[PDB]
């Protein structure tokens, strides 16, 4: 995340970080949302890869122990199957990811909200991107979560030719693009927190950024609006 | 290496160290051309 401060201790209590084996050593790859006590929603591009996955719920420093973190493997990924590797904007950018154990929530772990299926933000939702991603375009990872405000660009302004035009599908969600917050790399697969009628849901998980940088003053931060996969979620999780 | 051009690709997931699907050109099949993509290297189409 670009342009942010660093996230209150139990402020987003689903945010969870993805992390692969590395050697013996387990690295920070991606962000990810506890969606069930044994679920997680990612990004298809974080889990389309062999490697070994872990997850960790409670955590904020990410080289601290801060004692209130729980590590879990990873069970089953489920990538979605419209899904292609190779095409990030064609979308179907999501993945489920079934914990090889259920987490025990308590006030640093608790589940996050999913919004009602094809709701729609109106342009200009107060939202929030959380994650330990680059805090500078070409920067260095956060260790601790950090979180920016990011408002939502309708679709109707997302897809004008000086936003991202034909590359933003409507089951995309942009935020941000005021060229000052933004996500960045590390923060794929992480929640985008928004505010409608006082409560919180998580309406995307981040995407993609500009090839010419994190934050570039209209090219907002691209997620997959969850709203469009809700029963695509619903079957896999009953299912597996 | 490859007679043509690789297309540009403007946005970037925002992962580090994509998985890459090809090195050279020679790692993609007829107009083989191995090029930086969304998420990491993948064979296009050149131009």
């Amino acid at each position: 995340v670009v342009g942010g401060t660093e996230a209150q201790r139990n402020s987003w209590p689903s945010q969870i970080s993805l992390q692969y084996r590395s050697g013996s050593s387990w690295a920070h790859t991606c962000g990810g949302t506890l969606i069930r006590q044994n679920w997680v929603m990612t990004a298809a591009h974080c889990v389309d890869r062999e490697l070994t996955f872990r997850v960790v719920v409670g955590e904020h420093n990410l080289n601290q122990n801060n004692g209130t973190e729980q590590y879990v493997g990873v069970q089953k990924i489920v990538v979605h199957p419209y899904w292609n590797t190779d095409d990030v904007a064609a979308g179907y950018d999501i993945a489920l990811l079934r914990l090889a154990q259920s987490v025990t929530l308590n006030s640093y772990v608790q589940l996050g909200v999913l919004p009602r299926a094809g709701t729609i933000l109106a342009n200009n939702s107060p939202c929030y991107i959380t994650g330990w991603g680059l805090t500078r375009t070409n920067g260095q990872l956060a260790q601790t979560l950090q979180q920016a405000y990011l408002p939502t660009v309708d679709y109707a302004i997302c897809s004008s030719s000086s936003y991202w035009g034909s590359t933003v599908k409507n089951s995309m969600v942009c935020a941000g693009g005021d060229g000052v917050r933004s996500g960045c790399q590390g923060d794929s697969g992480g929640p985008l927190h928004c505010l409608v009628n006082g409560q919180y849901a998580v309406h995307g998980v981040t995407s993609f950024v500009s090839r010419l940088g994190c934050n570039v003053t209209r090219k907002p931060t691209v997620f997959t609006r969850v709203s469009a996969y809700i029963s695509w979620i619903n079957n896999v999780i009953a299912s597996n | 290496t490859k007679p043509g051009s690789c297309p540009i690709i403007l946005i970037r997931c925002a992962m580090l160290n994509p998985p890459n699907r090809c090195l050279k050109d020679t790692d993609c099949p007829g107009i083989k051309k191995c090029c930086e993509g969304s998420c990491g290297m993948a064979c296009f189409v050149p131009q």
